[PDB]
C-alpha cells in the first residue's frame, strides 16, 4: 500500500535524526527497492531525493559534520522535508481511520504551501480534498463540501484534470446525501455523471449509479433505487472490489424491502461470500441483521449484530438500520420493540459526532 | 448506509 | 442603548457598492445616513476605519477633490484596494452573523481571513480573532468537530501572552460547550472545571457565571439532578444575570430541573419568574419554552405542548426541540403512556435530522 | 520648482505629527493651489492623498482618536507616507547639492520598494537613475555606470520610455567620459545620438553634441570638437538655458587654445553676458580665467579665479584648468609657474573624492 | 600551507557547468578533482554545502539514482535550483576577487546578494558578509565614498549584537582607511583611535596591530614624521606581524620614513630587511619598492628609480605609485633639480589619472 | 439546551 | 570640464 | 601607500 511507503520514508527521517546509521541505510534499500517499481507517485521520490540530501550531510562523506545545522541548505531543506513528513503522516493515519490526527498532519503541511517556491495550485487542491474527505468521514459535512467545492474549482481550469475534478463532485454528493438534501443531491449526481460519461471514466461512473440508488432509496423510490443498484453492479470491476460489498448489501436490503424475498436471499448469500472473501465483519453483521429480520427472524439476534456495528462506532448507520427495523416492527403491530429500536436509533444520532478519537 | 467514493 | 455595529457595517458596504456604480445620489444618502449613526454605534475601530476609507474614495468618484485631481489609479490605490476589500468582506460577515446566517457569515469571515495575510504587519490576534468567529459559528450551526478546531487555534494564540487571558478565557468558554453539544460529558466536565479554576484566579465574573450555568448543563444531561441545580444556583447568585437576557437560561434551566424533580413548589416561583424576562427582553423563543412547562407541569395540555414546540422548530432551534422532545418521551414513558410517548420520541428523532440538513442555503 | 512643493508635502508631514492642526492646513491649501497647474507628478499628488487619509485620522470629523495608532490602516499608510517622504527629502538634497544625504534618503526608499503592493520595475528605474546620478555627482563612476546601466536595461523594455532609456545612456556617457576612457565614451554617444535622432528629442540631441564636443577636446581633436560645439550650439532652447554656459565657454576655451583669438573673445563676451544674466558665478570665473589667460595675462589673476573654483569645490574643473595653464606655461619656457600650476592640479587631483558634505 | 578556498570554488563551477552541459567525462573529472581538494581546502561551510548539492544534481544527470529515477523536475527542484545559483554566484565572485579582478567580482557579488534576499531564513550577518565584500571590493578600486557606504552597511548589523564585536571591528579598519585614502586625514585620526580603544578593551591584537601601522600612515601623510615612526615601531612590536606578509608594509613604511628624517643609519636596517621578506614571500611588489629606496637614498640612479616604478605601474599599482613618484618629486625640489621635480610631478599626476580609469573592463 | 457563552 | 546631462 | 586590514 502507497500509505506503507510513504510510513517507511518518515522512519527513515527518524532513524538519521537519531543519529543511527545503519536503521536509516536499510530502510533507504527498503524504499529504493519499493520505489523501482514506477508506482506513480512522485512525491515519495521527491521526498526521498531530500532525505538521501540530509543522508548524505550527516552521516556519508563528511568528515565534519560540527556546521551542519548551520549550513545555508539547511533552512530550506527543513521545511520542504517536514512537509512531506507532516504530509505522509497524514496519509497513514487516514488509512488507519484516525480522521482526527489525519486532519491535524494534513493542516501543518498545508500551512507550508505559502513557503514553497514552484507549488501551483494543484498541490493546494490536493489539501483541500484529502482534508474534506476526512472531515466528511468523521460527519462534518459543511466544512466538507466548502473543502472539496475548493479543490473542484481548481480542478475545474484544467482539461489535464477533469477526472480529479469529477472525484471531488462525487464527495460533495455524498456530503449533501448525508445531509439529506436528497434532491440537491440528486441534482449534483446527474451533472457529475454526464461528464464521466463523456470522458468514460467506469469507475466513477459505477459509483455515481449507486449513489443514485442510495439518494432515491432514501427518498423512497424503491423501484428506482433498484435500477440504479444493478446498473452499478453491471460494471464488472465493482464485483471484484470491496466496494462492491455495499451494493450487493444495498440490493439484498432494498428487495426485501420490497416484496422480493427470493431475489433478495439470493443477494443475500452473494453478501456473506464476499464478506468471508474479504474479512470484512461490517458487511457481515449487516447481512446478519437482514437474515434475523425477513428470513428467521430473531430479535435477540438482530440485537447482536447491532451491537457488533456499534462497537465498531459506525453510528450514522447504526442510526439508519435502527430506524428502518423500528418502522417494520410498528407495522407489524408490535409499539414495544419498536419503541425499543427507535430508542437505539436515537441514541446512535446522538452519538455521531461524541468523535471517538482523541480529539 | 454512507454513500460510496 | 446603542444600534447594533453590524448593521452599520451593512450600511457602509452598501455605500461602497454605491461607489463603484458611481452613483452619486445613493452614496450621498448613503453618507448622510452613516454618520448620523456612527458615534451611536457600540465603538468600533474598524468601523471608523472603513469610514474613512470609503469618505476618501467617496471624494474620489464625486467630490473631484474639489474639482481638480487626477485619474484614480496611482501608488496608493492597490493599498487602499486591499484595505477596503478586506472590510467589505469582514462586514458582510458581521451582518450576515447578526441575522444569524451561519453559513453565508463563515463564507465572508474565510475570505476576509485569506485577505488578512496580505496586509503588512497585522498581528497575530488579528488572526485569533478570525479563528473564533469562524468557531463560534460553525457551532451555532452544529459543526462541533471543526468549530473545536478553530477556536483552540485562537486559544492557541491568546494563550501565548499576558495580556489576553481574558480572551483565551473566552475561547474555553466555546471549546467547552461544543464538548457538552458533542455528548462527550465526562472530558466536558474536566474542562469546564478547568476553565473555573482560571476564571477564579482571575476573578473574571461573566465566566465565572457562564462557566457555573455550564456545569449545571452538563450534569443536567448527565443525570445528576441535584448537582445540576447546584450550579444553576451558583450561576444566578451572580448579580449582572438577572439583567442580562442571557439570564433567560438560567431561570429557565432553574424551573426545568426544579420540575423535572417532585418540586412543583418551587419550580412555579421561576416559571412566574421567566415568563416575566420572556417579554422584559420580548424572547418569543423562552415564552414559548416556559409555556411548555406549564403545559407539561401545570394544568397539562398536550395539545398545546405540540403547538409551542411547533414554533421553537419554525426558528430552527433543532438541538434544543429535539431535547425537550426527548425528555416529553421519556415523561410519557414514566407515566405509562408509550403511544405519546413514542409519539414524542419519533418527533426528538426527526430534529436530529434536521440538525445535519443545516436549515439554510449553501453554494 | 518641483523639488520645493515635495519639501512642502514632508513639512505637511511634520505638522501632522506634531499635532498641530493650524500649520497642518496652511500647507495643504498651499499645496493644493500649487497641485491644480496640472504640472505632471502624480506622485505629488499621491502622497497628498496619503496626507490627506492621515490629517482626517488626525484632527477632522474624528471624535476619538485615543485608537488611531491601532487601526488596521496604520499599517499600511505607514508605510507608504514614509517612502514618499524619503523620497522627496531625498529630492530636495539633491537640489540643494548635498549629494551624500540625498543617496541616504533614496536609499531609505529604495528599500521600501520590494513591499509595496503594485510598483512596477519603472520605478526601481527610478532610483537606479536618481541614485546613480548622486553618486556621480560625487565621482563615483563605477557604481554610478552600474546603478544608470540598470536603469536603462529596464527603460529599454517598452518603446513608452525611449526618452528615459536615453537620457540613462546619457549619464553613462559622461561617467565614462569624466573616467578618461574617451573612446568607450564616443562609442556610447554615437549610438545613443542615432536613436535620439529617430525620436526627434531635441533636448537629447543637444547634449550628445556637446558632450561629443567635450570628448574629442580631451582626445585633442580641437577641429571636431569645434564642430560639434556648434552644433550644440544650433539648438536654439540650449542659448537660453543655463547649460548653455558650458557650451559658450567651451567654444570660448577651445578657440583661444587653437590660433583664433578674435572669435574666441566673441564667444568670451557672450559668455560673461550669459554669467550676469544667470548670477552664475562660476562661469564668471571660469571666463576671467580664460581673459587673463590669453587677453591681458595676470599669473595673480588667474590665481584668484582659480582660487574661488577650489572655494566652491569644483575639484574635477580645477585639477584640468590648472593642469592647463601648466601646459601653457611651460610651453611658453616658463618652468617656475608651470610647475606651481601642476602642483595645483596635483592638490586638486587630491581633493575630489574628500567629499566636501559630512558623510 | 593549505589551498585557497576560491580556487576550489571556481572548479565547483566549472563541474556546475558540465553538468548543465550533461556531458558526463568532464563532471565526472572535476568531481575526482574536487573531493581530492576538498578537505585541504581552508574549511568553508558553504563549499562542502555547494559540493554536496552539485553532486546530487550529479547523480540525477549521469547515475540515474543507480538505473531507476524520475525526470528532474519535481517540488524540490525548485529550492535546490536556487541554493545552486547563489553557491554559483558567490564562488564566482570570490575567483575574480582572488584574481583582483575587482569590478568582475562586485557584479557577481551583487546578483548572488539579491539571491539571498529569496532564500528563507537567511540570518542577518549573511547579508553583513556580502556589504563587506562589495565594500572592500571598491576600496580596492579606489571608489571609496561607495566602499564607506557598504562597509557601514555591515558594521551597523554586526554592531547590533555581542557576539560580532570581532566582525564590527574589522568593519572600522576598512571604514579607517577610506578615510586615509580619500585624504580626510583628521577624521581617520580620530577614527582609528575610536577603533584601537575597542580592539584594547576586548585585546584583538591583529586589530590593534593594523589600527597603530594605519595611524602611522595617516601621520605620515600629515607630515608628522616623528609621531608617524613611533606609531610604525609600536605595530612591529606584535609578533605575529613578522611572520605575516603583511608584515612587509611596515618593514618598509618603517624604511620608507626613517630615510625621510636624516636617518640613513637605521633606515638601511629596514631595507635590508625588507628585501628579506621580499623574496621570503616572493613579493615582487616591495623588492620593487624596496629597490627604489635604495637607488633614492642609497648610492642613487634616476634611471632604475624609473624602472622598477615602471613594473609598479605594470603592476597597476596607480595609487601606491602616485604618491612614490610624489615623494620624488618633491626631493629633487629639496634638493633644486627642479626639470626633474617637475618630471616626476607629472608622473604623479598620470598615476592619478589612471586610479580614475580603473585599469579594468566594464560591460 | 444549548450552552451560554 | 564635466558633462552636461 | 594604501593601508592594511
Ligand atoms: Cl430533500
Ligand atoms: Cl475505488
Ligand atoms: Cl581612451
Ligand atoms: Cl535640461
Ligand atoms: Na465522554
Ligand atoms: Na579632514
Amino acid at each position: 500500500p502507497s500509505p506503507y511507503v510513504g510510513n517507511l520514508l518518515n522512519k527513515w527521517h527518524d532513524y538519521i535524526m537519531q543519529e543511527k546509521v545503519h536503521e536509516s541505510i536499510e530502510k533507504r534499500t527498503e524504499i529504493k527497492q519499493l520505489l523501482s517499481q514506477a508506482e506513480d507517485n512522485k512525491d515519495l521520490v521527491d521526498y526521498f531525493i531530500l532525505l538521501d540530501h540530509r543522508h548524505s550531510l550527516c552521516f556519508d562523506q563528511e568528515a565534519s559534520m560540527g556546521d551542519v545545522v548551520n549550513m545555508l541548505s539547511k533552512g530550506s531543506h527543513d521545511l520542504l522535508i517536514n512537509f512531506y513528513f507532516e504530509l505522509f503522516a497524514g496519509d497513514y493515519e487516514f488509512f488507519k481511520k484516525n480522521y482526527v490526527k489525519a486532519i491535524s498532519f494534513y493542516e501543518k503541511a498545508e500551512q507550508k504551501l505559502s513557503s514553497i517556491p514552484n507549488i501551483e495550485e494543484t498541490k493546494f487542491a490536493e489539501f483541500h480534498y484529502k482534508i474534506g474527505v476526512a472531515y466528511y468521514e468523521i460527519d462534518q459535512h459543511l466544512v466538507s463540501v466548502n473543502k472539496v467545492t475548493k479543490a473542484r474549482d481548481i480542478y475545474k481550469k484544467s482539461d489535464m484534470w477533469n477526472l480529479e475534478a469529477i472525484q471531488c463532485s462525487l464527495v460533495v454528493g455524498i456530503n449533501l446525501y448525508d445531509m439529506g438534501r436528497l434532491d440537491d443531491a440528486d441534482a449534483y449526481f446527474r451533472d457529475a455523471l454526464t461528464e464521466a460519461l463523456d470522458h468514460g471514466y467506469d469507475k466513477p461512473i459505477t459509483k455515481i449509479y449507486h449513489n443514485l440508488g442510495l439518494v432515491h432509496w432514501q427518498k423512497g423510490s424503491l423501484e428506482l433505487a433498484l435500477h440504479y443498484f444493478r446498473e452499478a453492479y453491471s460494471h464488472e470491476w465493482l464485483r471484484d472490489s470491496p466496494k462492491g460489498q455495499q451494493t450487493v448489501y444495498m440490493l439484498s436490503r432494498v428487495l426485501y424491502t420490497m416484496g422480493q424475498n427470493e431475489e433478495a436471499y439470493h443477494w443475500y448469500e452473494l453478501g456473506i461470500e464476499m464478506a468471508r472473501k474479504f474479512d470484512d465483519h461490517e458487511y457481515k453483521a449487516k447481512h446478519d441483521i437482514l437474515y434475523h429480520l425477513y428470513e428467521q427472524p430473531s430479535i435477540d439476534e438482530v440485537k447482536q449484530s447491532l451491537a457488533f456495528l456499534e462497537e465498531r462506532n459506525l453510528w450514522p448507520d447504526v442510526s439508519k438500520i435502527a430506524k428502518g427495523i423500528s418502522e417494520l416492527y410498528e407495522k407489524k403491530g408490535d409499539l414495544v420493540t419498536s419503541h425499543e429500536f427507535l430508542k437505539r436509533a436515537f441514541y446512535a444520532k446522538e452519538q455521531i459526532q461524541r468523535i471517538t478519537e482523541a480529539l | 448506509q454512507k454513500g460510496m467514493y
